[PDB]
């Protein structure tokens, strides 16, 4: 008699995955699902980049000499440096994290005046720790000094209101001199004190001068202060000295990622999840490359393989 | 091994069936010949292509650092952001593991089912006219030739017309 | 698709057919009758319902303002709450997506495997009386009227009364 | 001669998603995310109170405004943009907390914290609080010296909470616009306030100087507070610069509290609230408002997802 | 429910069934004779195992205090941390009851699946010397004795050995 | 003539719960959620240290309840509520992340810090913490004037971190109980102490003033910390009310820390823990305690959730 049969196809080494029921069952043909693939560079391809080297993030505000080309940019893509560097004259900024955070997704800043004048006092007050050529200071900042050495420094009040349609970002400094003679010195004797008001802030600020070991053969230290002025808010700064002003509000641009990387930039490849080690560079649902990319990214997973069967089940003799 | 068909009745595949999933070997007095059904082999790779579309999608949705890998930030609020990320880790190992088990499951059952839908429909053409011997084959209990195969291949044959032949047998 | 019933097959369904999800249409000496079934039909709704008050549950979970849409909280702290709420935005799209993806899936094969336990089912009462044609339907070889019909319909249908008759007509 | 079952079909059906295929059509779907916002706040059988003018923490000091807020009971608190917590100008530290607090409370219960005082003042006022002329918060004590420049004692007061359940203590430095005002209110010389329990220390000096002027005012008061638990005392220590709790604070129940543009409704039942309104809904789901509070579907990217209720639909 | 054999038009199942899952109960000349399969027995019961071994797992993963019981962290860090808790309770408790219902589903339904596959295995085996009467059951068309039905059991019964004889007794 | 296949059943099945329908009954169902706690710390097979009366933060500064603990060893911490990080009364700033870090340190090893003094006092002491008669915290060493009234000399100490992992550096804050108190210890004029390293720079003015007395005490000390990168140098300057380190801290490894209420027990291996003792399972969730540490089952709000393991059953 004669017959016909029917049938499936198979292959002589199939690939193991896993099922609800069974593991490491074979079948013809599997697919990864999780990435461990990178790329060991920062894929930029299209994307207008601006990496920070000796500059740090938040000397884009205030300016130290190694910001200058940094004061006024424009990014899709921000790349910070473990050189990067936000001071010149020794101090820090209260609140740092939150303002990188702020920074990172600016889109880069746009400068504005302040539009503050002064009238009998200093307002040129340097320093050999920002060498531009000699002594310096931060770009966007005025320090304030008395008249002359010793003399009173008068009772100020500065105010600036934010008329444009975006929020704005307001910095000011604290100065702790390195002796109490030194802040006489420079702001004449006295308590000093400084406020600064809004509608959604109220702060006050006293110096506390003495002595600090040298840091860039400074003993005092500058403060950094910040806040977000409300368009059509004011800010008001009041104060007798120790104060150092802005020159200068700054704006956010629109958009934009901010990354920290120690690898080099490529503008032939085409990424938009990246880490401190490169681009994860991919279709795949998850990745297992690091849990700190950021960008748009797989999600990341613990496994380092997860299997899935593109083909049925593989039976050979 | 839901059904039955993949690796359980039928006794294994055809390493020399190149041009598809599921197919025909047939022996008559001619000779004998093989070839791969192309709709049920369509059927099942495109519920595949499917599958995978749905995955191989990219996710939209944009992250931005709460961390910093430079200045570390403040302890407490360290611990929080790591706690939290530590948490989402498990989810997604949870779910991409589950997912991908679950998939498979239903990959290789999706493949048994379109094997026994060959099968089951083949048998409804040739009605009474040959018998399920039970490893995947049909005994035809009348001489056929290699034009007759065919027919039923491409789903035309006609039983009505072998049927008293087919029967005292 | 996974049973070949429907949109396998079957080659359509009956658009007339309003009372039920499954039915008989039939053809004989008196006429053509429709009717659906109730044993089946009534079977499938009763998994479908099942799923929906599953899902159409209230979670009775409380959940509470971390946040602050009139004076924005400070920087930090926001920051972290919102990279939180949005990691959770998306494991929830993602389970939403996916849960849904599966019930369909799961609801679809619930009934091609509802109306194939209807045929191979009448196929068992008719035993040697007929044959599968093909496309949904069951060739007589007995005449037979339309208190027959009923009868395979309220499931009585006696074979070995029509046994003989329908034999040497095969 | 034949017989022939068979399912049924519609001639337009609906488009659904599967593991396996996009947009395929079946019999009957249902929706499964929320997407109908009711724009009001539906606080039907429940007690509300809408704080208008009152800010929330103003419940606790007691400016002008919340005068009929200082004693409330809710299970659910209705916060407005307009709402000022302040009288004379100064600022909570730690608000967010407070408020977080304040919102879960069930509303308040005031007792008085037993204080009297010996060759002080306790009745400084201040235009900024305007009940019929100077008036000052209605929690608190404005404590001052007996006439200008005089010194003001070295004083303790402490207090226990002798009730069962957990007290809430607020009391404010007051910032001076200038040196010469503090030491007119209080005498000269340096000003300490030092607050102590079992589970709480910090100290606070003053720091008197120039502000603008806000309200007409160029002091500022900033309130702090703790939670007192039972059987604890509060010690305060001070000699000036000191705005003193005349009542404690306990919380009443439980309750929720919600931010709202929108009017009240007593007419519909909801149970889960934002800003522009009240969700009503038994899906599992909503694309309405990733901020949403009390019993809410998960909030989910999509604005839809279709479940199938009916079977595949083949037509002719 | 998914394939109709249990709790569909096999009736009910067997409390006299001690040793396994699915079997054979026969009626002949001789007598009445009952014995559990062991192949497809052993075939559902791995399934089971399996599922098991991949949920009675140990996460290898490690979490400490963010929080404090004794002196209560400050209130606003305490807030994000509890909302956060309570957020992955939500999502575990989902996942919890969601992965136990579909488990179940699957696991009633690898049953239905097996025992049709006892079933439809056997019916092939006897080729046309027997009958589908519909109640998971074959009226065997020829006498046959004890030994017939062990040969249906461990899977040799030959069937052009009966065919005939079946056949005509058919008619 | 017939055989007959079928399926197996019990007389009384367990309910079960599907995508499908409520309380289907299987032969046999396995329970997924654990609910049986251990009333105990099971501890076998690690090292433990259970710090009773001493405060995880007393270990590092040393008042005499953590005399036994200023150099311990463990896999396993254990917090209790009478614990104490003080003898003369104080807080740690930042108390929190400085009890994490400690928790997971593995314990502790103490490096002296190399500091002489010159021309000051170096062993002031108090009745609040008792060795035999007046002693200090055994880790710090409180600087004081040559002679009550003296000045304190401006002083510059510095130490760098030599050794390959993160040093923990801890100093404090003397607050005196009154103004005669601090010129008494450390000279009259103004205090200030700055702390610089490469990653910190803090500055710190003392508030003397009153306070209730505590353990007999009105002044107050509050202790700072910082991690010091290898290689890295503090520097601290002062001219009094300083409370200087003598010993830093080296984490030995990695810990677990827990704070509990139940005895210890070193019969039984767990991997979970909480407050009330061990979660002991191999099942993947609990509904225990949403609180639990270290490797445990994820915490769910359901009370049981029961894995079929049989098939439906169909009885008679
Ligand atoms: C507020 O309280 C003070 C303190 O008791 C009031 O008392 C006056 O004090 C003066 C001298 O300090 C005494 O001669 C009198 O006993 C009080 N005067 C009067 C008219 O009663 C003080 O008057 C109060 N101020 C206001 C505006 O009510
Ligand atoms: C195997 O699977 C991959 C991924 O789907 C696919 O690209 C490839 O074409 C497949 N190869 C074969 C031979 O089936
Ligand atoms: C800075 O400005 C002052 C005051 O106008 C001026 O007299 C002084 O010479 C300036 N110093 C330098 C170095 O330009
Ligand atoms: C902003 O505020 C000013 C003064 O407070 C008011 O007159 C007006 O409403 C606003 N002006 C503009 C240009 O937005
Ligand atoms: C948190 O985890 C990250 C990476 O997962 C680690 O590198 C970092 O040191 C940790 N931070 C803290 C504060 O423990
Ligand atoms: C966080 O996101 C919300 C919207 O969900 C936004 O309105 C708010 O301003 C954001 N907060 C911060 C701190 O960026
Ligand atoms: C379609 O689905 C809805 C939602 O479950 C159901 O209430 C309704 O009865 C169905 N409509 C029809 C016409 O069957
Ligand atoms: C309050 O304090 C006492 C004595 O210190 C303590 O023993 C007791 O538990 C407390 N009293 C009440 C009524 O709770
Ligand atoms: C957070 O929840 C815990 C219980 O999980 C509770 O005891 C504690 O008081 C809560 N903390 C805050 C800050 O609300
Ligand atoms: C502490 O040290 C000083 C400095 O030499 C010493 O003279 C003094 O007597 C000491 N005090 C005690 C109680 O040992
Ligand atoms: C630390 O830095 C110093 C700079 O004098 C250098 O000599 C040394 O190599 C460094 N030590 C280590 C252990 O890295
Ligand atoms: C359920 O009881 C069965 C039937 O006797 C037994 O085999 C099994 O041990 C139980 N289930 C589990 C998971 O142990």
């Amino acid at each position: 008699g004669d017959k016909i049969c029917l049938g499936h196809h198979a292959v002589s080494n199939g690939t193991k995955v896993n099922t609800l029921t069974e593991r490491g069952v074979e079948v013809v043909n599997a697919t990864e699902t999780v990435e461990r693939t990178n790329v060991p560079r920062i894929c930029s391809k299209g994307k207008r980049t601006v990496d920070l080297g000796q500059c740090g993030l938040l000397g884009t505000i205030t300016g130290p000499p190694q910001c200058d080309q940094f004061l006024e940019f424009s990014a899709d893509l921000i790349i910070e440096r473990r050189e990067g560097s936000d001071v010149c004259y020794p101090g820090k900024f209260v609140n740092e994290e939150a303002l990188r955070q702020i920074l990172r997704e600016s889109g880069g800043i746009d400068k504005e005046t302040m539009g503050f004048t002064y009238s009998g006092i200093r307002t040129n007050g340097t320093t050999s720790a920002c060498r531009r050529s000699g002594s310096s200071f931060y770009a966007e900042m005025k320090w304030l000094l008395s008249n002359t050495d010793n003399a009173a420094f008068p009772q100020m009040t500065k105010s600036y209101k934010n008329t444009r349609k975006d929020p704005a970002l307001i910095i000011w400094g604290i100065h702790h001199s390195g002796s109490t003679t030194e802040q006489t010195k420079l702001y004449g004797s006295g308590n000093k004190l400084i406020t600064v008001g809004s509608s959604n802030y109220q702060q006050s600020f006293v110096p506390s001068p003495g002595a600090r070991p040298q840091v860039n053969g400074q003993s005092g230290r500058i403060d950094f202060h910040w806040l977000i002025l409300n368009p059509n808010d004011t800010v008001t700064f009041s104060f007798n000295g120790a104060f150092i002003a802005p020159d200068r509000a700054s704006f956010l641009r629109g958009k934009s990622m901010g990354i920290q990387s120690e690898v080099q930039v490529d503008a032939n490849c085409e990424g938009d999840c990246y880490h401190s080690g490169g681009t994860i560079i991919s279709n795949l649902p998850f990745q297992n490359i690091n849990s700190r990319a950021v960008g748009k990214c797989p999600r990341y997973v613990k496994q380092e393989s997860l299997l899935l069967a593109t083909g049925m089940k593989n039976v050979p003799e | 091994g839901l059904f039955g068909a993949i690796a359980g009745f039928i006794e294994n595949g055809w390493e020399g069936l190149i041009d598809g999933w599921y197919g025909f070997r047939h022996q008559n007095a001619q000779g004998e010949g093989t070839a791969a059904d192309y709709k049920s082999t369509q059927s099942a790779i495109d519920q595949i292509t499917g599958k995978l579309n749905r995955l191989i999608e990219k996710t939209n949705q944009q992250f931005e650092l709460i961390d910093n890998e430079f200045t570390e930030v403040e302890r407490q609020i360290g611990n929080v952001i790591n706690w939290t990320r530590d948490s989402m880790t498990e989810v997604w190992s949870y779910n991409a593991e589950l997912l991908v088990a679950m998939e498979n499951q239903h990959t290789i059952d999706l493949a048994d089912s379109e094997m026994n839908k060959l099968y089951e429909r083949v048998k409804r053409q040739l009605r009474e006219n040959a018998e399920e011997d039970g490893t995947g084959c049909f005994e035809i209990f009348h001489k056929c030739d290699d034009d007759c195969m065919a027919s039923i291949r491409n789903n035309t044959y006609d039983h009505s017309k072998y049927r008293e032949e087919a029967i005292q047998n």
